[PDB]
Parts: structure tokens; C-alpha cells; sequence
């Protein structure tokens, strides 16, 4: 039950049974229970460097202050090789009631100049929840905004004290196109930003990039052209949205965007990159954007 | 003769050097030639440890001239370090700072040879409080590196080492002591 179940999960995932998933359109998520409006709004329009974090062994959301002290005494120790660390549970960034509660790790420098504000969450991640034992608080996602030097040091502290490991989450152009399609499929209003897809042609001498930055309403009326089954988005529908982009770019510029790869998909819901510096979370659909991000971090974990 | 020669030296220790009829050195030089063959038995090393440094003649050259080659033949025993813990007593006599440096250098170098390192480990704070000395620090740090155990990592010692690091400069000896205390109960963190 406790380990062989993960074995079967890995076996099934590697077996590669048909996985065009009829994922539901991201639903307008009313801010559940106690989500701190100031804290949650602080996490929205901030660029998170995506990481896939293995379950924290012997972790507890009761011993926050002593972990904060141990990590603060280690951060300033790496400067020896002015800084405050405040572990902060978020109380509402979870998909199911059984998910581990999301907690923050903020490097606060006199005033509240939050230098790093790292963030661990497990939302709709009940595929790794039912595979870890009770001692592991599985938080597949890790969201660090501060400098990579502080991230790659708090990651080492977490590895040392919880046996949890940080593989840098990289959203491939497949998942990038997927999340591009569902985030224009939302029922949002007052589109914050233009729906931009940053492509990158695979030239060996040069490094040309393309920004297919649709008007967010024009990318919605274009999605409704390729949207036939309601509620769920199909891989056929996602590929048809991407192919409508391809055949409307090649119609003008005569270069095949399908021969390129997505590197970033800016959307009024959430911007998303490939190299890891992915999650800008403009709109408060984030319980679904982070659901996709955790279910993608689970994939890298398992 | 080695025992008898050092009792003869002790006879020189009960009287002034001027009032003595024979040289204080020449007998100790014969002892040094003996050390070139055989340095000091456990009782002999104990005795030459305990008396030649407290208050008596023990000239800072003559005491060091022995302490260079005063090392044990078999090993060092508990009674060796006992009465010389009254040499680290550091007072009117004090076994002055050059011979003190040589003493802690000997304590580091012959630390591989103690019958019971646990007894000296229970003498941890006596050497730890001698670490405040600048001249003794580079060698007392090594001695404590070889002397350390978990029972000797009380938080007041951790904060004393941090106070020493703040007051003094960044030193490899203090860095080694701090990394070791971090290897034990982590009241401090340093890499």
C-alpha cells in the first residue's frame, strides 16, 4: 500500500496510456476559507521560478518558528562563507481538504523588504498525496521569486533538514500550449494583459524569438471557433487553437510556428514560461493554475 | 639514572642556582641525550611534566629544551595531565607565554597518546577558558578539536566561541572549532 502504490503509479505513467486529457476549463475560484487577501494579492503579480519539490520528510505545520530560526541562522551563515526568515502557512492554497496546507518562506530584510518569498504548495495534488506515508508532507510545487543565489541555498537547507529535493520545473512547449489554451478558455472579465505566446525558432547560428501577442478578446473569439465540447478542453481543441495560431502566422509571415517551440505564454489569467521562471499569476484563477503546476510537478516527481 | 637524574634536578629546584655547586643545564643535557635514546617513561614523563613548569627553575629555554623532547616513551597517563592542569593554572609563575605555547603544542602533538582521553575530555572547559588568550588560541583550538565531545558543547561555550570570533579575526583554528560545534548540536551554523 505505501510504496508499491507509487510503483504502480510510475508504471502506469511510463506505460503512456492515452493521455489527451479532457481537462476542465479553469473555474472562477471563490477565495476559499481563510486566504489572507494581502498575502494572496502579494503572490499574484510576482514572477515565480517554478520548481518540483519532493515531499518534506518529518515536516510539521506547528514547528514554524524553529525552522525559521534554523534557516535564518543558515542564510546568514552562507553570507559568512540583517536577514529575517518567516515561515508562513497560507491556510487556503489547497485543492482538496486533505491536501497539505501551503506555507511560505520569506527572506525579509529593517523594513518588510521581502527579498525572496519562497513558496511551497500542494493544490489538487491527491495523486502524490495517496502515495506518500504520513510522515511526508508532500508539496510538489516550489515557487521562489528572489534571486537564484538565495533559492539555491534555501533549497540546500531544505535538502539537509527534510530530505526534500528541488528539481527545477520546466514546462515543455506541450504543457505551455495546453495552459495557453485553457487560460484563454476561462470566463474572465476585464482582461489584464494581452494573450502573448513567446515562440523561439530553432536556429543554430541565431536565436530569433517571436511574440504572438493576441488581443485577449480576439484570442477568446478565436478559441470559441475551436471550442466545441463545453466544460472540458480536448487535446484536439488545444491543438486546433495552436494550429489557428500557426495558420494565421504562416498566412502572413510564411514561417511555420509549428516548427518552433513555445518559451512563454502570457495570458490575462497567468503568464507562464518554459525555463522555470514561469508563474506570473495576474488573475485569481491561481487555484487552477497552481493545480496544473502541481500536477506537472508531480509528474517530475513521479 | 633517568629517574635519579631528575631527582637530582629536583634537588637543584629546592635551592637557588647561585647557591648550587653544579650546573642546572648539564644534568638536563645528559637527560636530553637519554631522551635521544629514550625520552620518558610514563612515571618519568609524569614527573618531568608536573614539576619542571610550576614555579621552580624551569627556565623558559631550559623548560622548552625539555618540552621539545619531553614526549612519552609508552604513552601519557592521567596523573601526567592532572598536576600540569595546575601548570595551565596561569598565575604568579604561569609557565610564561612562550612555554605556554610550547605546552599547548605538546598537548596537541602528544594528544594521540593518552591512556584515557575521556578524563581530558572531562577537562574540556579548563582548556576552553584558556582559549581567550591570543597566544594560546591557535593551539588550544587544535587541542579542543581533538578533545571535543557532545557533552562539551554547552550553549554558553557556543556563544563564547562566537564572542571570540567577533572580537578576534576570522581564523582557520576558530573556523575549525565552529564547524565542529556545528557538526554537534547546531546552536550555530557556519560553512
Amino acid at each position: 500500500t505505501p510504496l508499491q502504490k507509487r510503483l504502480e503509479s510510475v508504471r502506469k505513467q511510463s506505460s503512456f496510456i492515452l493521455t489527451p486529457p479532457r481537462r476542465k476549463i479553469p473555474q472562477c475560484s471563490q477565495l476559499q476559507e481563510d486566504v489572507d487577501p494581502q498575502k494572496v494579492a502579494f503572490l499574484l503579480h510576482k514572477q515565480w521560478t517554478l520548481y518540483s519539490l519532493t515531499p518534506l520528510y518529518k515536516f510539521s505545520y506547528s514547528n514554524l518558528k524553529e525552522y525559521s530560526r534554523l534557516l535564518n541562522a543558515f542564510i546568514v551563515a552562507e553570507k559568512q562563507k540583517d536577514i529575517k526568515v518567516i515561515f508562513s502557512t497560507l491556510l487556503g492554497m489547497k485543492g482538496t481538504q486533505r491536501d497539505p496546507e501551503a506555507f511560505l518562506v520569506q527572506i525579509v530584510s529593517r523594513e518588510g523588504k521581502v527579498l525572496w518569498t519562497g513558496w511551497f504548495c500542494c493544490v489538487f495534488g491527491d495523486s502524490l498525496l495517496e502515495t506518500v506515508s504520513e510522515d511526508f508532507t508532500c508539496l510538489p510545487l516550489f515557487l521562489a521569486n528572489g534571486a537564484e543565489s538565495n533559492t539555491a541555498i534555501i533549497g540546500t537547507w531544505f535538502q539537509k533538514t527534510f530530505d526534500c529535493y528541488f528539481s527545477p520545473l520546466a514546462i515543455n512547449a506541450f504543457n505551455l500550449s495546453w495552459m495557453a489554451a485553457m487560460w484563454t478558455a476561462c470566463k474572465m472579465d476585464h482582461y489584464v494583459a494581452t494573450t502573448e505566446f513567446l515562440w523561439s525558432v530553432p536556429c543554430s547560428p541565431q536565436s530569433l524569438d517571436i511574440s504572438f501577442a493576441i488581443h485577449p478578446e480576439d484570442a477568446k473569439a478565436l478559441w470559441d471557433s475551436v471550442h466545441k465540447t463545453p466544460g472540458e478542453v480536448t487535446q484536439e481543441e488545444v491543438d486546433l487553437f495552436m494550429d489557428c495560431l500557426y495558420s494565421h502566422f504562416h498566412r502572413h509571415f510564411k514561417i511555420h510556428l509549428s516548427a518552433t517551440r513555445l518559451v512563454r505564454v502570457s495570458t490575462s489569467v497567468a503568464s507562464a514560461h518554459t525555463d522555470g521562471k514561469i508563474k506570473i499569476l495576474c488573475h485569481k484563477y491561481l487555484i487552477g493554475v497552481l493545480a496544473y503546476l502541481t500536477e506537472l510537478a508531480i509528474f517530475q516527481i513521479e | 639514572e633517568e629517574d635519579a637524574l631528575q631527582m637530582a634536578v629536583g634537588y637543584f629546584e629546592k635551592g637557588p642556582i647561585k647557591a648550587s655547586q653544579n650546573k642546572d643545564k648539564t644534568l638536563e643535557k645528559h637527560l636530553k641525550t637519554v631522551e635521544n635514546v629514550a625520552w620518558k617513561n610514563g612515571l618519568a614523563s609524569e614527573e618531568i611534566d608536573i614539576l619542571l613548569n610550576i614555579a621552580l627553575s624551569g627556565k623558559f629555554g631550559n623548560a622548552v629544551n625539555t618540552r621539545i623532547l619531553k614526549c612519552m616513551i609508552p604513552a601519557t597517563v592521567i596523573s601526567e595531565d592532572s598536576v600540569v592542569k595546575a601548570v595551565s593554572w596561569l598565575c604568579v609563575g604561569k609557565c610564561s607565554g612562550s612555554t605556554k605555547v610550547l605546552f599547548y603544542r605538546w598537548l596537541v602533538a602528544m594528544f594521540d597518546f593518552i591512556d584515557r582521553k575521556e578524563q581530558i575530555n572531562l577537562l574540556y572547559g579548563f582548556f576552553f577558558a584558556s582559549l581567550q588568550d591570543d597566544a594560546l588560541c591557535p593551539y588550544v583550538c587544535h587541542l579542543l578539536y581533538l578533545l571535543t565531545k557532545k557533552e562539551n558543547v554547552k550553549p554558553f561555550r557556543v556563544r563564547k566561541l562566537l564572542d571570540l570570533q567577533a572580537k578576534m579575526g576570522m581564523q582557520p583554528h576558530l573556523q575549525a572549532l565552529l564547524s565542529l560545534y556545528k557538526f554537534f548540536a547546531p546552536a550555530l551554523i557556519s560553512v
